[PDB]
RNA sequence: GUUACGGCGGUCCAUAGCGGCAGGGAAACGCCCGGUCCCAUCCCGAACCCGGAAGCUAAGCCUGCCAGCGCCGAUGAUACUACCCAUCCGGGUGGAAAAGUAGGACACCGCCGAACAC
RNA sequence: GGUUCCCUCAACCUGGACGGCAAUCAGGUGUUGAGUGUAAGUGCACAAGGGAGCUUGACUGCGAGACGGACAUGUCGAGCAG
RNA sequence: AGGUAGAGCUACUGGAUGGCCGAUGGGCCCCACAGGGUUACUGACGUCAGCCAAACUCCGAAUGCCGGUAAGUCCAAGAGU
């Protein structure tokens, strides 16, 4: 007798990347994630594997429009 | 309603054999059909040659 | 082998810019599609080697 | 013996054995009942043998209810082998009792009996337990 | 019926938590609530063994009077936290009432008699809910079958009330069953 | 007595074009250099408006209820026209230079691209 | 400025919904009449589109009142837990649920436009 | 596949020639229980699900800034011009 | 930002105890067909009460992790890069 069990796959490391406050470049990447289980807010938008980056500098703010969690980015302001 | 989809559309008339006439339109390229029973005709409605050899021959 | 490598031709300056998979059972002739050509600088009818 | 149609996973991690009883520890069908006092795994052939103790006592009238039904299995590997190579086959199925988990339950004219019928079934399990009453 | 209040001693905690309530459950008090339509709850303790005592006699919805530092107020038991196991009474939600309003009240259902010898009285619903005034809860409610035969249903519309009190939950619920004895061959065939 | 059975025509007719309305707006909004210029027509009138959707204020807004607009003796397209020219003069006069258009959830022809078209040549582009 | 008025938007998007009873047509919003013209149906002027104003607030919409169903929901207590005592039980300091109870609730806010008034 | 526009299922109740639990028609309730080429998971009713018209971006030269990482690999990307 | 401990299930997927009502069925009589009841009977769906789950979730901590900030240690951690 054996098992026919016994594979797996590598992990792919998913998850947030910048939090809450956290600021951040243009193009800068925030979620990493499968589906839209966070939709893209202001000045973010999604890429081709519903990744979420950053589309302008700023500080990351997360939110809720609709029952939708979304990801925004808000323009702190220079000295 | 489209143009050359549809079955040639013509105004008719209806002739039955108690005198009772129409003026319907219908898709029979004639313009005039003849029926041999109608609304005013039938029992059903009213309450009211195979036999007409029942009392040609026998009577 | 159902669907083969297939390279794209220029019609005009015969290059050969593109290749591409197609079903070889669906689509027995040869694809025929239009496509950028460097060379030529513009939009021009491409087909199947 | 009690046994289910189907279950989804047929290879389980064992029951966690940890607290007390959240539900289930109340007499609800029942004039009197046996309240657990101690973890246990209860198997399919302790249940079926603790209430025919309680059938043999009460003879005729009377009727008798089970709280707690064998749903997760466990396994057991085949005998006089080495370590390794699979997970067992399961073999036996058990209940995870809590302390406070009210097991039985019983409805029968006379208290003497009863309390007898019900003592019949507690040497059959392998945990303390005590007989408890619809009152306050 | 007019209910006699049963007078109890409370004091004001000074200091709640779970530190808190350990340390006045072992030296033999409760810890209580007492809100309502004063709308601001009071956090209160109780004498352990005399609170068991209303309790024991007067039934759980026992109204009650307590002297709150020197304040008189009329209340009604409204819950109770009772451990599995040990038995105890570790908490008590109180809740304000005054003569002359109507409060929602489960009180409990009793079967007195004897039916015919080749029967077996089942009871579904341990307890029916009323609505009665707040002195004039009744402390249980009984039931007869005297004669009973056979399979009959015995509803909670068919519960003789008292006056002033009118019944909340609806009048087809199955209180007591009343069916032939399981015979030893019906006994073999039930949980195999 | 009486008691309706089904969904009258108006009820399905207003819920599907605001159905088709809300579609439309998941691309076009309102900004203060490029505001939003919403249409609602009926059968008997037709409005616009010119909606900044940051703050959700109306910038500018014309109608076909005014009496200039009341006196063409035209059919309904031509009273869109008027409006169409008149929308273009206080959006201009209020400092507005571009526009997205935002066609109502209705679809883009007739009456609804006559104002469009009015208002195109008389100065707003979009 | 007022309004049982019409649109465009919001809010950790139901405290806003479902259902029930009674009411409104000034301008608007609707049903409504018709298919000559732009336009349309995988058949159908039902829908989209166009040209109108005989009828009606019966429906959509709007207003008022209901706690039947949904929804929100404390305080206190408990489960759990970080650290620390504790020779196999358990306890102290800090945090603190889910369920249930008292209750809340038949939405609130912003910008334009109408008719009346000034 | 790209784009533009339109639509809302599964289930149940009721009425219908063959026709029945279930084919196609009609009316009502129905907020996602259907479906997404292909396993599971995260999503999608705002539709990423259903239908139609045109079409080839299933491009050329590039790419600020990032994710992940022993290394070699791998992944996302606004934007500029043809 | 989570989804573990806990808890909950007419909030989904499965397991599952006892009542009540009862279509479907064995049937018997409705003389054969349609034709109603009949039965310690078999009992869907629904509903009342008590439950269970690593690959269940309407919910949901304590810790841990990411960032900002004010201080502390600062003749030293003999720190970090
Ligand atoms: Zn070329």
């Amino acid at each position: 007798s054996s098992s026919r069990n016994g594979r797996d796959s590598a992990a792919q490391r998913l998850g947030v990347k910048r939090f809450g406050g956290q600021v951040v470049k243009a193009g800068e990447i925030l979620v990493r994630q499968r589906g839209t289980h966070f939709h893209p807010g202001v000045n973010v938008g999604r890429g081709g594997d519903d990744t979420l980056f950053a589309l302008a500098p700023g500080a990351v703010e997360f939110g809720a429009k609709r029952g939708r969690k979304t990801v925004n980015i808000v323009p702190v302001a220079r000295p | 309603m489209k143009t050359g989809i549809h079955p040639e559309y013509v105004d008719t008339t209806v002739q039955c054999g108690c005198g009772h006439s129409f003026t319907t339109r219908s898709t029979k390229q004639s313009g005039t059909i003849v029926v041999e029973v109608c609304s005013q005709c039938h029992p059903f409605y009213t309450g009211k040659g195979r036999v007409a050899r029942f009392e040609k021959r026998y009577g | 082998d159902v669907r083969p490598k297939i390279t794209l031709a220029c019609e005009v300056c015969k290059h050969r810019n593109y290749i591409t998979k197609k079903n070889r059972r669906n689509d027995p002739d040869r694809l025929e599609i239009k496509k950028f050509c460097p060379n030529c600088g513009t939009h021009q009818p491409h087909k199947e080697s | 013996m009690l046994i289910p149609r189907k279950v989804k996973h047929r290879k389980q991690h064992h029951p966690e054995q940890r607290g007390i009883a959240s539900g289930g520890t109340s007499v609800s069908f029942g004039d009197y009942g046996i309240q657990a006092l101690e973890h246990a795994y209860i198997t399919n052939r302790q249940i079926e043998s603790a209430r025919i103790a309680i059938n043999r006592h009460i003879k005729r009238g009377g009727k008798v209810w089970i709280n707690i039904f064998p749903d997760r299995p466990l396994t057991k590997k085949p005998a006089e082998t080495r370590m390794g190579s699979g997970k067992g086959s399961p073999e036996w199925w058990v209940a995870n009792v809590k302390p406070g988990r009210v097991l039985f339950e019983l409805s029968y004219p006379d208290e003497k009996t009863a309390r007898d019928a019900l003592t019949r079934a507690i040497h059959k399990l392998p945990i303390k337990a005590r007989i408890v009453t619809r009152e306050e | 019926t007019a209910n006699i209040p049963n007078k109890l001693t409370a004091n004001v905690r000074t200091r709640t938590g779970k530190g808190a309530s350990r340390q006045a459950r072992r030296d033999g008090k409760v810890p209580a609530v007492l809100y309502g339509h004063g709308t601001d709850p009071q956090h209160l303790e109780l004498n352990a063994r005399d609170f068991a005592a209303v309790l024991r006699s007067h039934g759980t919805n026992a109204i009650l009077t307590l002297d709150i530092e020197g304040t008189e107020q009329l209340a009604l038991t409204k819950a109770l936290d009772v451990h599995p196991i040990r038995r105890n009474i570790q908490h008590a939600d109180l809740l304000v009432v005054q003569r002359g309003e109507k409060v929602t009240v489960e009180v409990t259902v009793l079967v007195e008699g004897d039916a015919t010898p080749g029967t077996l009285v089942t009871q579904d619903a341990n307890t029916i809910e009323i609505e009665a005034e707040a002195l004039s809860i009744p402390e249980q409610l009984t039931v007869s079958v005297e004669g009973v035969e056979a399979g009959t249903q015995i509803t909670a519309g068919q519960i003789s009330l008292p006056e002033g009190v009118n019944l909340i939950s609806d009048p087809e619920l199955l209180v007591v069953n009343v069916v032939e004895a399981p015979s030893a061959e019906a006994l073999e065939e039930e949980g195999a | 007595a009486h008691k309706p059975v089904g969904q009258n025509i108006s009820e399905v007719r207003r819920n599907a074009r605001l159905r088709r309305h809300a579609r439309l707006r998941k691309k076009v909004a309102g900004t203060a250099e490029v505001p939003r210029l919403v249409v609602n027509r009926s059968a008997r009138h037709i409005h616009v408006q010119l909606v900044n959707d940051l703050n959700g204020t109306t910038l500018a807004a014309a109608s076909s209820i005014e009496a200039d607009v009341r006196a063409i003796d035209g059919d309904k397209k031509a009273h869109s026209v008027r409006v169409g020219q008149l929308i273009a003069e206080r959006a201009k006069a209020a400092g507005v230079e571009t526009v997205v258009f935002d066609r109502g959830g209705y679809t883009y022809g007739g009456r609804i691209a006559a104002l469009a078209d009015a208002a195109r040549e008389a100065g707003l582009k979009f």
